């Protein structure tokens, strides 16, 4: 069904400066209507983390049925035939991100998933 | 000649030594002239789809194709 | 007795041995290759991708002196004297000739990208030659963890086999699809445009969508200096990192050709377009890649295309008539997947002093169907088996 | 010799909102007259860094020696005679991003090394 080949940013620590919008591409095009993203900035722990295995740890805590949460949601305006483009109005301030789907492809099949980066600031 | 000789050599390149294909390609050594010179045409034009053997077969003129007919049959 | 010494036994140089005695059987030829194998660098990508090993397109030379009665010598040529006609190898021994074939394939160039020098080869491999560096490279994209990022660096033209960068591409996400499915790859190319482009980036959609992201040259492509130790690359577009980087550098003629003073400014050998005698050294001729071919690409099939025409061409030489009309033929096959398979092919044809493609040359179709491309691939495997047959059976 | 046993930032990613003070602890006393410390804020490749390692080599092309660089530095004031706890200040909190602390420092017992500390300050 619908997984995720590619994502911008990617899952990997980057310079990403005032990042206005994510880029996910999956597999076969996904139905919009039905389909909901969210995304996630990450209060990390006291002792921080160490690698991309925690972080993704720390990721698949959440997920899209999620109401109280130790991390801050941030508001985007979607655009969806297989690459979504999720937006933000204000460009995101620095942080580990997740963004968690629920997703509906065509022949009736759901996939859920996250795909986690850590945005390290920067300037224009 | 060797203007014939290298007008059909090249053949080889894909169809094998001297016709003889180790597989994939069929091989061309148990063909003769008419044959040969009539699928070329036949590859040129269209009428034979190609997979490659028309963007070979128009690189030559019908006289060409004609010698490289003879060549790998009598060879 | 007349004699005829091809220095290479690769695409060019078996192939002329082969046909020098085919096409004349009284000459004495001598063919003077490092090694009693040879290993191509076409089919070398499906041992990147881990579908075969180097044994399995390593060739034996043996059959050209066991059934062709070409004399076979196992040295290094290190100097040709072109007055006293003959050739001087590694032991110290002699060879002399009558008229002499090169065909000495690429070096790389060690003094074009910043950081890129003969030491940074382990680190970061080109593999544009293949044996020892295929290796190295695999042994790279084993070892490297799921999720990592393949970078491939592509030269300006012009170059060994333009689309090879770009299988190579396809036959590594072929690896990475089935053993490490979040590995990426990124190509930071010096151009603007590669053979068969439209084919193999519908391929690339089709086969492995999001896994390969192509930054061309006039988007900051080009590499302008790398750093071996650190796996990083440099470029107008900013610093990028690769788990794993396949440099290709710029190319040049063989160490033999340069140094014999074969090549012009450009680093490649101006040949008489018929007979391929160089235009520089009288009775020594020059084919395969180190050769400046007009259209021919430096491609294996134009190496061997070549050799024919040359061998023609000294025995025409040797016995006092003209040159013949000479033809050839060039055609890379790439394999976008072991299934998948893609052609750009030609014909050609001496036109006013220079080699031309005929009409009716061009890439494989662009709207066609699995099966077509899964017969182009069949026919890679038949070419390929096919070709070596010609220069090793 | 005079080697780094623990710091804070650790070596991770953690959030790390006003981020004013960089401490080090080192095995051995060192001599504040003659030990240098520098810091800067990493400029990561284009395709990001994907763990620790490669955090800790991109920070290694820095020393205390290095002139100009393809980063960017940080004004920092020394809080240390001889102590093994050195102490980092800047006035204004540090920008989010992966950064670099270098130094070479004269042990007590006589010796002179270099070394570095490197993490990743998400923001928050
Ligand atoms: C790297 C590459 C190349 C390639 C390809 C894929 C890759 C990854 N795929 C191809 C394809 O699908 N179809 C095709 O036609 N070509 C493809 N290629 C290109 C092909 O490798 C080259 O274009 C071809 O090798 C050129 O032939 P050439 O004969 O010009 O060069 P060579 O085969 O490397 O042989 C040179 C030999 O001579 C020996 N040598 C060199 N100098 C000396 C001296 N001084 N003395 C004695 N021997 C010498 C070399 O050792 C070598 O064996
Ligand atoms: C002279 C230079 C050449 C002659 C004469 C022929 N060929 Fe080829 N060839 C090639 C392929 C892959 C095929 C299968 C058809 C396709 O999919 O395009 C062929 C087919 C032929 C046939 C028909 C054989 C049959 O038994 O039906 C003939 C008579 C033939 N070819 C003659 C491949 C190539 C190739 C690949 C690089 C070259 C240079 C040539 N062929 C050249 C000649
Ligand atoms: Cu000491």
């Amino acid at each position: 069904h619908a997984h995720l080949r590619a994502a911008d940013p990617p899952e990997a620590i980057v310079d990403a400066a005032g990042l206005r919008e994510i880029r996910l591409v999956f597999s076969e095009p996904v139905v919009d209507r039905f389909s909901t993203f969210r995304a996630f900035r990450l209060s990390l722990p006291e002792n921080g983390i160490r690698n991309l295995t925690q972080l993704n740890t720390l990721a698949s805590e959440l997920g899209v049925d999620t109401e109280e949460s130790a991390h801050h949601e941030v508001e985007l305006e979607s655009d969806l035939s297989a690459e979504v483009t999720l937006h933000s109005d204000e460009p995101l301030p620095a942080g580990a991100y997740a963004v968690v789907w629920r997703v509906l492809s065509v022949d009736g099949h759901t996939t859920t998933g996250f795909h986690a980066f850590v945005h390290a600031g920067g300037t224009a | 000649d060797l203007r014939g000789a290298l007008l059909a050599g090249n053949c080889y390149g894909c169809h094998g030594p001297n016709g003889d294909s180790q597989g994939g390609i069929p091989s061309l050594s148990g063909l003769d002239a008419d044959q040969i010179a009539e699928t070329m045409l036949a590859f040129r034009s269209g009428t034979r789809e190609s997979t490659v053997m028309q963007r070979q077969a128009s690189g030559y003129s019908e006289d060409e194709i004609a010698s490289i007919a003879q060549h790998i049959a009598q060879h | 007795a007349q004699r005829v010494v091809v220095i290479g036994g690769g695409f060019g140089g078996s192939t002329c041995a082969r046909y020098l005695r085919h096409f004349d059987p009284d000459l004495e030829v001598t063919l003077i290759n490092p090694s009693d194998t040879y290993t191509t660098c076409p089919f070398s990508n499906l041992v990147l991708g881990g579908e075969r090993d180097l044994a399995s397109i390593t060739h034996d030379l043996s059959q050209l002196e066991h059934h062709h009665g070409v004399r076979l010598v196992q040295r290094w040529v290190e100097s040709i004297d072109a007055d006293g006609h003959r050739v001087v190898l590694d032991d110290g021994s002699a060879i002399g000739y009558d008229r002499l074939v090169v065909s000495p394939g690429i070096d790389l160039r060690w003094d074009a990208v910043e950081g890129y020098d003969q030491a940074a080869q382990e680190a970061m491999p080109h593999a544009w030659r293949p044996g020892e560096q295929t290796l190295l490279l695999r042994r790279q994209l084993e070892a490297m963890s799921d999720g990592g990022v393949v970078v491939i660096a592509p030269p300006a033209n012009p170059f060994r086999c333009p689309p090879g960068p770009y299988e190579r591409a396809s036959l590594i996400a072929h690896y990475l699809k089935h053993h490490k499915p979040r590995s990426k790859i990124l190509i930071l190319d010096a151009k603007d445009a590669f053979a068969k482009q439209g084919l193999f980036q519908t391929g690339w959609e089709t086969l492995y969508p999001g896994m390969i992201e192509w930054v061309p040259g006039i988007e900051g492509g080009t590499v302008e200096r790398v750093d071996a130790a650190t796996g990083e690359v440099f470029t107008p577009s900013g610093r990028y990192r690769g788990d794993v980087v396949n440099l290709i550098p710029p190319q040049h003629a063989g160490a033999i050709a340069r140094n014999t003073g074969l090549t012009d400014d450009s680093g490649w050998c101006p040949v008489n377009q018929q007979t391929f005698e160089s235009l520089q050294i009288p009775h020594i001729h020059v084919i395969g890649d180190a050769s400046i071919a007009g259209a021919m690409p430096k491609a294996g099939f134009a190496a061997n295309s070549q050799a024919k025409v040359c061998a023609a061409a000294v025995v025409a030489a040797l016995h006092g008539f003209d040159p013949t009309e000479p033809s050839w033929s060039s055609t890379c096959y790439s394999l976008v997947g072991p299934e998948y398979g893609i052609s750009v092919s030609a014909v050609y044809r001496l036109d006013n002093g220079s080699i031309v493609a005929s009409e009716g040359a061009g890439v494989s179709p662009g709207e066609a169907d699995d099966h077509f491309r899964q017969l182009e691939a069949v026919y890679a495997r038949g070419w390929y088996d096919n070709i070596t047959a010609e220069m090793y059976g």
